[PDB]
């Protein structure tokens, strides 16, 4: 057959498609929120220097 | 000879189940003589095998066929061993891309 | 051997396979917290210089 071992495997590497898929979607909102907080940190020091 | 013919009714999905990777099949031929070097080696041949694929499948009054389910990393062992008990290295797989060329061109030659 | 144990094996395999992914996944958010803080202090000191 190749019901016994296998399907029950099937439903594994199901699992492990949504965990990879998983582990990619914090891939690229970490680099986007990084970005993020690149780009306002660099706007708060450029509103205290107008300021000074 | 009945080993090195090209199989094209026993393939299918359901004994080639590629999918999602976790196995590695392979097709056996051995002599009706040396069954009990198999039979009896249901489970003592090595780790990783899988249920049902060593019983019986097909049988070809010469030779017997099975599909040998084992795991998509322990294959160096059965790798090994393949070169001990008489086993078939044609590595065949449920692919059409290769089962109609050998038809259309037998047909083509014998057209031509 | 019997049925049963090749099915604890196989048993051994369903949870080596979640295992991996979960290994992977883990790894991967690792690496994603290491590019978060990288990529966040470019900017930050490229910018920390071009307003002063």
């Amino acid at each position: 057959s190749q019901k016994n071992g296998i399907a029950t495997l099937l439903q594994a590497e199901k699992e492990a498609h949504e965990i990879v898929s998983k582990a990619r979607k914090y891939r690229q909102d970490k680099l986007k929120q990084a970005k993020t907080d690149a780009a306002k940190e660099i706007d708060s020091y450029k509103i205290q220097k107008d300021k000074e | 000879d009945l080993s090195v013919r090209s199989l094209h009714d026993i393939v299918k999905p359901e004994d080639f189940v590629l999918n999602s990777e976790h196995l590695t099949t392979v097709l056996v031929a051995v002599p009706k003589s040396l069954k009990s070097d198999f039979e009896k080696s249901y489970e003592t041949l090595s780790k990783n095998v899988v249920p049902a694929s060593a019983s019986v499948i097909a049988e070809d009054a010469e030779y017997v066929l099975f599909n040998v389910h084992l795991f998509k990393k322990n294959v160096q062992e059965f790798t090994t061993a393949a070169r001990e008990k008489k086993f078939i290295p044609r590595e065949f797989n449920y692919s059409e891309e290769l089962i109609d060329q050998l038809k259309k061109e037998h047909d083509s030659a014998a057209s031509l | 051997l019997t049925p049963n144990q090749v099915n604890d094996e196989l048993n051994k395999m369903q949870a080596f396979i979640r295992k991996e992914a979960e290994e992977k996944a883990k790894e991967i958010q690792l690496k994603a917290d290491q590019e978060y803080e990288i990529e966040k202090t470019n900017i930050v000191r490229n910018e920390t210089n071009n307003i002063d």
